[PDB]
């Protein structure tokens, strides 16, 4: 079992950074991948970006690519999740979500993810 | 969408998932135990691994550590270090509660065995923090497999109960993150054992909710859990018949309604029939 | 016809088919062995126990049987007699040669555990007839695992040689019915081995053809040899890059064009058949 | 492995009777199914009889099931397979099969079956 809290939305003006944290525990001893998902109001549940728990490979999505990025704290067990130059259109509940099952690659299917927090708003503002 | 199935093997061939033993019967838990809590032998459906669960018998019931005469000092079987206060025990530790535990311990690089005696109740005993009493067990690095058992030190004069697991934590603290109680959902369901024969000075039997090779089958098929429960025959590989339906459910655990399955043989072969609701009623297994 | 397939699992998390042991890495064979004939770890690709291979690990390595003091009279693990002249020894009789054995035995019914200390190379071994010597184990019933092993007491001074497996007979007969042994196929292509680091007081990895977690799943899944030789990727879960070419053969083994300095936290892929003269790339190349 | 031996083959009067043995040995703990299949010039390998080893279920093909009869021996690792009331149309060579892979019931198709034996000439003469 792994328990992930998230933290660090809020009130942010376009353009602006923030950064958000998930907090992993548990069985983290076999986490595969971890990954960012985020949904906003009338919209479905989409990916973000994600890394290989204990590897080197990360992917983002297209429409954050250039401006996100994911990382693992060199300390703890904390993925983080870098926003810069932050569009009203990035408004959303950002989700974090681990995998523990085996599989080659970061996927992107919300379906594949075994474990999920309980998100936190981030509000871009014009 | 990958289908679900079950491995296609006899249980009398397939292993115990809380110890490494072979599957000698099937039975059903005493009236006076309605939940457990085990933490081997613990999968989903679509192959998620809990509590201490590892995916292969070579972890199953094994602990590795550094004694210093005192306390060992406990990490991962490959040595990889455990951290403290993030689960109840290393991968692959084992979850025998209500007995006092004999495990062979051996090492890398030295010869002989010795046998570890482990009262798994005193506050000493913290695997949740890492660290188990040494018991006479001198300094050095080993590795160490379950082998035998005997009644529990504490309460004295209590018998073997194989239903419990054991006190991970101690009065500084409970431990965390443990895999969660299986109950039988449905009407007149009981839970479902895999049982094994444990040496040690009377009668044992081990149960489990899943043997071996079914966890290592689901963590490979990985199939999406498409329903509430599995439908399953326990099937005669003499004549083809179907001894009993009964259901699986997706945190991991089987369920029948008794007539029974205890004197059920044990070189059938569970085949997966379809996806039903939470609540198909169950006929009798035989009956 | 039922599709070909490996456990979509990685190594490192798999078993030994010659001991209760974790995988820990991929090897090949020294200049000085040419075949071998492992009895345990042996099954075909449509899933056909042969040796004394059983399915599941719980029987791996392990010895039940009634002492007398002075011999141990064979059985197999649940009782079932075993009978003479009809096998190497029962399912799951360890097959580690080049070795003195140290068994742990306990008993159904009784108290502690004993170490049996095993010689294979004397003519009273002779489990193929259903008997080894006892070596001071008392009268009784046990089952045992292999525990430790060390270096062979006979002939004096020889290493730990785990390319061999133990003498099953005697001077007076032959074992019969033995897993035939396995070669490199040629073309520069050697066997591949999954090794475990094996307790005792050497440095001692312990050799096999096929992981345990793969007999039991070829023999669940029984799917038809349709091909001469199964080609493979062994895939980095990290990256998904291809890390080598593998054939993987019908009568159960993996060969490579060299592997030793492979990651053991690959996934073995099938990828199509291909024939049994199918030349590989070299591993990286 | 396992190891077939076949004998009790030659030649017999249409309407007679005639039994066939086959010695089974080596790695006998797991053989499940014992099967007899026959083979006529320019014919294809076909299922006459076959038995559950350990088990009571037995299956004959439907042109013998009312005249032959398959069986295993009380004290011997022998199967037998007894024919009755012989036509010109039994003659062929008859085959002694094992399997020892795990299944349900009594296979008739030659492909799942593990081991051979090396086969006896069964002439039915008029
Ligand atoms: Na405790
Ligand atoms: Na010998």
């Amino acid at each position: 079992q792994v328990q992930l809290q998230e933290s660090g939305g809020g009130l942010v003006m376009t353009g602006g950074s923030l950064r958000l944290s998930c907090a992993v525990s548990g069985r983290t001893i076999d986490v595969s991948v971890m990954a960012w998902f985020r949904q906003a109001p009338g919209k479905e549940r989409e990916f973000v970006s994600g890394m290989r728990w204990s590897g080197m490979t990360t992917y983002s999505a297209d429409s954050v690519k250039d401006r996100f990025t994911i990382s693992r704290d060199k300390t703890k067990n904390t993925v983080y999740l870098q926003m810069n130059s932050l569009k009203p259109e990035d408004t959303a509940v950002y989700y974090c979500a681990a995998r523990s099952r085996f599989i080659v690659g970061v996927p992107q299917a919300r379906d594949l993810y075994d474990y999920w927090g309980q998100g936190t708003q981030v509000t871009v503002s014009s | 969408t990958r289908p679900f199935t079950l491995p296609n093997l006899p249980l009398s061939s397939l292993s115990n998932s809380r110890a490494p033993l072979p599957i000698s019967s099937i039975g059903i838990s005493p009236d006076n135990v309605q939940s457990v809590q085990f933490q081997n032998g613990r999968c989903t459906l679509d192959g998620r691994l809990v509590g201490t669960t590892p995916v292969s018998l070579s972890h199953v019931a094994k602990i590795r550590g550094t004694s210093n005469g005192t306390v060992i000092n406990l990490t991962e079987l490959d040595g990889t270090p455990f951290h403290p206060f993030e689960g109840p025990a290393p991968i692959g530790f084992p979850d025998l509660g209500g007995c006092d535990w004999h495990i062979n311990m051996t090492q890398f690089g030295h010869s002989s065995q010795t046998q570890y005696d482990v009262d798994t109740t005193p506050d000493t005993f913290v695997p949740h923090l890492g660290s188990i009493q040494a018991n006479g067990i001198g300094s050095g690095n080993y590795v160490g497999v379950l082998s035998w058992i005997s009644p529990p030190s504490h309460p004295s004069g209590s018998q073997v109960d194989l239903w419990k697991i054991p006190n991970y934590g101690s009065s500084i603290t409970e431990a965390t993150h443990l895999a969660p109680s299986v109950y039988p959902p449905g009407f007149g369901e009981v839970l479902v054992f895999f049982m094994s024969k444990m040496p040690g000075p009377g009668a044992y039997n081990l149960p489990c909710l899943l043997p071996q090779e079914y966890i290592s089958h689901l963590a490979s098929e990985q199939a999406p859990t498409v329903g509430e429960a599995a439908l399953l025959h326990y099937v005669d590989p003499d004549t083809g018949r179907n001894l009993g339906e009964f259901k699986a459910y997706p945190d991991g655990f089987l369920t029948c309604v008794p007539n029974g399955p205890q004197q059920l043989p044990i070189n059938g072969v569970f085949v997966f029939v379809s996806w039903v609701s939470r609540f198909y009623q169950l006929k009798p297994v035989g009956t």
